[PDB]
């Protein structure tokens, strides 16, 4: 499974 | 409610008794919350995301509280930076993106 | 258009004069595409999530359709496990969550 959460 | 995107969609989860802050995340297939301790069995998971893979441990049938809305299901618990509430729970609570 | 997420939340975009799938994301606050050229100078910048920190090439005021919405704004390419459309992004095409 993917959880693609980002923050720069 | 309408949730609109110029800050980060942050909403208040039950979980357990004990209220967190968790980000509703589209781009989630799982919901993902830091590390807590709840009762019953969990088998070991990897998940992945943009900076690789990390291990989460496995939760079924975990009653959720989503701004008001009752769901009940999967919950990965891991040390992630953030309280993620994935699909599997938004299609739950009648979540939808629109524009 | 109504987005449900049983399925995880991909649409076409045409990033110039391509087309490419990609997934709405409103748990990234950036717009990541997988390693490709694109025009114009870059600046290199690092993004997390879970798993860590990855560098990617920053380009700005790039033009992006998406699902015939026109946007422009800041597109960061590289080592990312998918194609995703950040809130930058949604926001520029009036995208929100209901439920």
């Amino acid at each position: 499974a993917r959880v693609l959460a980002e923050a720069m | 409610p309408q949730i609109t995107l110029w800050k980060r969609p942050l909403v208040t989860i039950r979980i357990g008794g004990q209220l967190k802050e968790a980000l509703l995340n589209t781009g989630a297939d799982d919901t993902v919350l830091e590390e807590m301790n709840l009762p019953g069995k969990w088998k070991p998971k990897m998940i992945g995301g943009i900076g690789g893979f990390i291990k989460v441990r496995q939760y079924d049938q975990i009653p959720v509280e989503i701004c008001g809305h009752k769901a009940i299901g999967t919950v990965l618990v891991g040390p992630t930076p953030a309280n993620i509430i994935g699909r599997n729970l938004l299609t739950q609570i009648g979540c939808t993106l629109n524009f």
